[PDB]
């Protein structure tokens, strides 16, 4: 039987699942949804009458760089309860990956819903970024806007980016990062916790190799490329396990890593689940890593396929959308970015 | 995606 | 049915396929094997007691470089028509790889046999390489000699080996090679007609990746790394057609490109498959592409695995060996190193 | 086993 949260708004408790030093935590740990006497809609598919084209995060227009910027800036001055609001959306993941929820809709009350380390993190995190992203863009009046990606597999994205960079009068700016990492710029792709100093040429080309490790040696298939099966009645997979898909463990694990703080108690922001989110280049890494599922479709090559298992089909999260509405989505309904209507500019 | 060392754009 | 050599020594004509420039060619197209009233005789597995050991071309040590020296200046000193000749061992290539035979054997007199450009390719070498080394050893008296491998997937062994460079009084030097390439040193593994003007670390990283790339991502599965099936009845399959192997068509095809002289009609010797024997390295690049078979299977991903069509299988062609003895040989014999004698000093 | 740029 499929993962299926259960009504957020009522069913909801503390994040206290992979959070190490919670009482020295930096963020809230107290991440569930507000409560606006909504009822959880269907999801329809959006009539939107362009396609939002998501932009590299180092060559966006003038006009792309400013919504994002203003989009984030309004998102932050929303009151904190708002669904909407900055904090509530970190939330998000902090609930969905650090023990917000139980799979009582499954008839298991007692086990908690994980969407990280299995099958469920490529269409979990697609879902929370079209949300994320059409909320941005009804802040602003920008009924096309889209995100910007960290396209950390072209060489010049692969420095994170200047638009993220200065201090607290940039809205894109997050203080819980690495210092000496935001100084060495370059993100480091294959990071396992050591500084590998090398010439930054060198380490581009390990980036591109590391692309090609996670999408094309160890992304064979889509059990190998997606990570493990996990449906109703099991307990969460552990950070570290085999059964992770290739992108999750690698890349992705590595800019989280990278980027987190390691003087904060919990590597917060980006080195958390539960934190990652108060961090503006969260979700635009998580565009990247969006990106990669299309990429790993459109390689063509044998196992490159995605999944039919109707357990995984029919999983399904609740999101707060752009009109604070509360929407159910299905994992079979984000495989199509055509039929969400976005995609990414390529070169 | 298929950015490579090799290419004059790299 | 399987591709099947003819009796080389009674069904041969001058080689006139693949070579654009024939009337200026600097090497010979009487390419045909001496007849010595020899028999064919089917090979046996050989029952040398040690393995010979390939040594990376950079690394070889005084006694390694030494007798590989004086073999090659041995096998220079033979007359012509000695089939264990310099001039008879480059001659192989030149009447396999560009028109020697026919398919009369198998009812096709009208139709050439080309071991390039299909699935023939990897185990024809490997045959051609597994004579020439034991004919080299016994030239030197040296039961165990083995032949050196041009490492150019390991970045200290890019660079052509001085050992093949100075002068005509090196047995292993070859004056017809690209000179501004010799002078630049670091082979350009996808090379494709233009020099590159990139630093050299760049061009270490480029080559690594074109290994990665033949070997992985375009070496996915028996098809697309040994190349498209090619049985009697089968005309040749043309140079850089896209049903070639990925190796073949890839890392193989450029260093024969950039080391042959452009100043040359044909660009000999490397630069076509007629003169490229008389050139030492060539033999010591196609160790290095011998070596990618090895390194293929040892990866151990879905679809790499050796051919079991029998079509495949049952090919056969015809060498002499050091006793000056006619050996017949098939695909299905050669996949396996160990009951061959030799492999290669790994890390 | 092949080298690669991640790899010291
Ligand atoms: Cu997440
Ligand atoms: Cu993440
Ligand atoms: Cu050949
Ligand atoms: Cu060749």
């Amino acid at each position: 039987a499929p993962i299926t949260a259960p009504d957020i708004t009522s069913i909801c408790k503390d994040a206290s699942s992979g959070i190490g030093n919670q009482e020295g935590a930096i963020r809230t740990r107290k991440c569930c949804p507000p409560s606006l006497g909504k009822k959880i809609k269907d999801f329809q598919f959006p009539n939107d009458k362009k396609v939002r084209m998501r932009w590299p995060a180092h060559k966006g227009t003038k006009k792309q760089v400013d919504d994002y910027r203003r989009a984030i800036a309004a998102m932050r001055a929303l009151p904190d309860d708002d669904p909407r609001s900055f904090v509530s959306q970190a939330k998000i993941h902090c609930a969905y990956c650090n023990g917000g929820y139980t799979q009582v809709d499954s008839g298991f009350p007692d086990i908690d819903i994980q969407i990280h380390n299995s099958w469920l993190f490529f269409p979990f995190h697609r879902w929370y970024l079209y949300f994320y992203e059409r909320i941005l863009g009804s802040l602003i009046d920008e009924p096309n806007f889209a995100l910007p990606y960290w396209k950390w597999d072209e060489p010049k994205g692969m420095p994170i980016s200047n638009i993220f960079l200065g201090d607290a009068s940039n809205p894109l700016y997050d203080q819980y990062r690495d210092a000496n990492h935001i100084e060495d710029r370059i993100v480091d792709l294959d990071y396992d916790g050591k500084d590998k100093d090398i010439p930054d040429q060198q380490q581009v080309a390990c980036n591109l190799s590391t692309v090609y490790r996670d999408l094309v040696r160890n992304g064979v298939d889509p059990t190998s490329f997606f990570g493990g099966k996990y449906v109703a009645g099991d307990s969460p997979v552990a950070n570290g396990d085999p059964s992770v898909g290739s992108v999750e463990a690698g890349s992705h694990t590595a800019v989280h890593r990278w980027v987190g703080d390691p003087t904060q108690p919990n590597n917060e922001d980006m080195g958390n689940f539960y934190s990652a989110g108060y961090d503006p280049v969260f979700y635009i890494h998580h565009a990247n890593v969006d990106r990669m599922w299309k990429l790993w479709k459109e390689l063509r090559l044998p196992g490159h396929v995605d999944i039919t298992d109707p357990d995984w089909l029919n999983a399904s999260y609740v999101f707060y959308d752009e009109n604070k509405d509360l929407v159910r989505v299905y994992n079979k309904d984000c495989v199509n970015l055509d039929k969400l209507k976005y995609n990414f500019i390529e070169n | 995606v298929f950015t490579t060392p090799c290419d004059p754009e790299y």
